[PDB]
Parts: C-alpha cells; structure tokens; sequence
C-alpha cells in the first residue's frame, strides 16, 4: 500500500514571472527592474498638512484644516466614521452623504456570543482523539469561559482504519521468547461532540471577546475570499474540516470582525432567541452556508 | 504637495470658509477615502522569495 | 543594557496562562488578567494562549 | 532511522544579487560598481551649525541657533522629545504639535 503526497508553494513578489523549473539564479539575474516595494514607512498625512508645505494661504485656517482633515481620519480610523449609517454597501436604504463600508450580509443583530468549545469522544482504538481535539482556548482545557454557556454545536462520529504498530516479545515455553512484529488492521472509530460556545448575558469587556472567520478546506472564507485565516487570527479548527479563526485580538479587528452568532445543526437546537422552549434558527440569519 | 493633493486641500478650505461644515466634512471624508490614511516616505526597493 | 533600551523597551508587564493565574491586579484574591491588556497573542500552549500586559510608555 | 537536515545562509551586502550556485569569484569580479557603505562615522550636526560653515547671517544669532538645534537633539535623543504626548503614532487623542 504505497502513497506518496507531494506539496509545493513558491510565494515571490516580485521578480520574473515565477515557474517552477527556473533556477535559483535566472530568478536573480532577472530583477533588474521587476523591484517592488518590499518595506515602507511614512507619516500621518495630517502631519504633511501645515503652512509651509503649503503655497500662499491663511496661517490659522491651515491649522484649521489640519485639525479637521486629522478629525476626520479619527473618525475613519476608530470607527467607519458613520453620521448615520453604514452608507455605500447596498446603497438601497442608506444615509449615503457620509462613506461607510462596514458589512452587507448582516441579518440579526444578536450579542457579542464569543468563545470556541468542543468534544471529542473516542469509540474504539486511540488515533482519532489525538488529532480532533479542538479543545478550548478561551480556558485552556475543555471548558467554557466565566459568562458563557458550552452549548453543544453538532455530534457525529466517524470511522476511519490504521494498521497500528505492534513490537512485542512473545515466549514460547518460558525457555525462549520470540518478538513476533506483526501489524494489525483495526477500525478506529470517533464521535466528534461539538459544543458551540455563547455568552449568556451581558459581557464585562475585561474577559468578553468577538471574533469571525469560519471555513473548510473546500468551502472558499467569503470573510477573507480566501483558504487560510486573515491577519491576526489564529484558525482554530474546531470542526472536522471548519478552521474557525479566533480575533483573539482587538487590534484590526475592531474593524473587521463582523459580530457573529451561534447556530447548531439544522436538526440540533440553537443558541438564542427568534428555559428550553425554542428549537429553530437563533433569531435571523437565514440560511447562509458554512 | 502633489497638484491633486493641493487641490482637494484648498477645496476643503474654500468649504471651511464658506461656513459649509456638512460639505467641508464630507470632502475630508472622501480626500481621506482617496489618498489613504498615511503618506509614505521610505520603501526598500527589493524583491523577495 | 540601557543603552538602547530607554528608547527601544516597550516596558511589559507580566501574565500566566488563561488557565493559570496572574502577577498583578486589575493576599491571592483575583485571578483574571493582571489589568489591561486585551488578549494580545503571543504563543499556544496545547490549548491555553500565553500573554502578557506589556505596556508602552516613555 | 535516517536523517539529513541542511541549512544554509548567505548573507550579502552589497554586491550581485547571490545565488546558491554561484562562484565564490564571479561575486567578485561583479563588484565594479554595487558598493556599500560597510563602515562610517562622521559628527555631531550641531557641529556644523558655524558661522563660518553658514553663508551671511548674525554672528550670536547662529550661536543661538546651534544652541536650539543641540536641544532639541537632546531632547529626540535622551526620551523621544515629549513636550506633552507621544503624537503621531495613532494621532486621534494625541497632542500633535510635536513629533
Ligand atoms: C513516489 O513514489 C515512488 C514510487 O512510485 C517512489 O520511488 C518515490 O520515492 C516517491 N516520491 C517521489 C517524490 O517521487
Ligand atoms: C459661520 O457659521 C457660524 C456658525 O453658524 C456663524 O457664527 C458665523 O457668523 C458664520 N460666518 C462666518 C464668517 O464665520
Ligand atoms: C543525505 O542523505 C543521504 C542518503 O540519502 C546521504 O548519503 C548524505 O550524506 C546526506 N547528506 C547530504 C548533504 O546529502
């Protein structure tokens, strides 16, 4: 039973159109121009804005100007510097004297629900749970954090075979033994308990966090139009092929973050509201894929 | 400064000295949408692989 | 050394694991992140992310 | 059980760009131009804040000036130069007269 897996991944910017027989040379030769940007600093642009870099005009208006060009990019900066509203996507039902690009696909307005749990329960042998273990962070071990409540997300099981290693000595009469190594088939079998983690009430701000980012292997992240986990997040695997990624930081996520909710299966419960009495889709958020 | 740089600059301040704080507010807006929040004055022409 | 420290030091602070506890506040009655410092990655370990409240001043 | 591991690091500056199979020569004799400046040293500019260094201007006055140059140096360098905030480094809340 052969199997070989092969990977590659050239990553060059910028030089000759990369290929995969080029030497490691023909490469250099041809950087003449082909030059790119590869480190930058400047400024803030509000300082560029004073009276000597600028022709003929009024001192203290300038320093006006500068004050409200660096408002402004304040605004711009913390927030998406909304007046009124989120403006230019789906220019529809917007306040749009403003610009604001915040999201468009918003279809609840549910609560901060952070925290990533799950389960992962072995059947038969040991080989899965090494590797689905997708156990918590927010508490570094299988728990939910303080304020949230382990909700399980999705059960399902799987059954996959290894033939498993075996080394051991065996005795035929006490006298002499003999290693009889002899690898055996085995059916090892997982049953993968997700428990989707939700805030219960109100958050403290000091342990309560957002974040985003869910996609498989196949399934393209719409959130990054990408396959991998954006700037600053950490994509924490929780499901069989979901890398959930984690804004474990406020840092850019502040601006993209897109302040999710929780759902379970179709035919498992749900989190939130639209004492168990409910059992249908949290709120809104109508059937967008994952 | 750039000529076009200059340009919305002298007209955000024709808006400021015509009073017209909405107009004046919404042209820093859009000259911050238009030219980044940040002027570069360092790169390291280089290539990378 | 001081010598370009002074200027390049970013003065940290100090912080266990989520699991684990904390050096400082926000007699061993607290047990949460020691102050500030929003969860600023900085390593995993098997599950627990290891932090710190570095601060940034002079 | 076997194992390699190789590593590798060149580290040049500044010559033709390197590649691993090049000569140890051909980086040489490609080094007409592509110099660098691997070594430098020079002055304080306050020192060359001079009355004679400096085209017609009043004698005290550049005292003065080299006095204030050498300050605000002073300043930069010790701490970097707070006369109220660190400023443009997030310039929403700061106070950004200053650098
Ligand atoms: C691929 O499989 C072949 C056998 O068909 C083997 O000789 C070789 O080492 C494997 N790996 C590569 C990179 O070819
Ligand atoms: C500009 O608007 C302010 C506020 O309404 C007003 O006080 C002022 O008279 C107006 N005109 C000028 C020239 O400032
Ligand atoms: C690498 O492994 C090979 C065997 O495949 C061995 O002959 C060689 O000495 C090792 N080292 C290098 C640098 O090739």
């Amino acid at each position: 039973y052969l199997s070989n897996r092969t990977n590659s991944r050239v990553q060059s910017f910028g030089g000759v159109p990369f290929y995969p027989g080029i030497t490691l040379e023909t490469w250099q030769k041809g950087i003449t121009n082909h030059l790119v940007a590869i480190d930058r600093a400047g400024l803030p642009l509000h300082f560029f804005i004073k009276p000597d870099k600028l022709p003929g005009l009024p001192g203290p208006l300038v320093k006006k100007l500068s004050k409200t060009v660096e408002t402004a990019v304040r605004h711009y900066y913390t927030f998406n510097t909304h007046p009124g509203c989120t403006n230019v996507d789906s220019p529809n039902f917007n306040f749009q004297a403003n610009m604001d690009d915040d999201s468009c696909d918003a279809k609840v307005t549910n609560f901060t629900f952070g925290g990533v749990y799950q389960e992962c329960t072995e059947l038969s042998g040991d080989v899965l749970c090494q590797n689905l273990e997708q156990k918590n962070l927010l508490t570094g071990d299988f728990s939910c954090p303080p304020g949230y409540s382990p909700v399980h997300l999705l059960s399902q099981t799987h059954e996959e075979g290894y033939s498993r290693l075996e080394c051991k000595k065996k005795c035929t009469l006490k006298i002499f033994c003999k290693t009889v190594c002899e690898d055996v088939f085995r059916v090892a079998k997982a049953e993968f308990r997700a428990y989707w983690c939700v805030a219960a009430g109100q958050v403290p701000d000091n342990s309560g966090l957002l974040f985003g980012g869910v996609f498989t292997d196949k399934t393209i992240n719409p959130m990054t139009n990408a396959q991998s986990c954006p700037a600053g997040y950490i994509p924490l695997n929780l499901f069989e092929s979901l890398k959930v990624c984690v804004s474990l930081d406020y840092e850019l996520g502040f601006k993209f973050s897109v302040p999710f909710g929780g759902f379970f299966s179709c035919i498992m419960g749900n989190p939130l509201v639209n004492a168990p009495s409910l059992k249908k889709c949290p709120g809104g958020f109508s059937q967008h894929l994952a | 400064l750039s000529l076009g740089f200059t340009k919305a600059l002298m007209d955000i301040c024709d808006q400021l000295e015509k009073n017209q704080t909405k107009m004046a507010t919404y042209l820093a807006e859009l000259l911050i949408l238009n030219y980044g929040t940040h002027v570069i004055t360092s790169v390291d022409a280089g290539a990378a692989l | 050394d001081y010598e370009l420290g002074f200027k390049f030091s970013v003065p940290f602070g100090g912080f266990f694991s989520c699991i684990m506890g904390n050096p400082l506040v926000n007699a061993p009655s607290l047990k949460k992140c020691p102050g500030g410092f929003s969860q600023h990655l900085a390593v995993i370990s098997d599950g627990c992310q290891v932090s710190y409240c570095v601060k940034a001043g002079i």
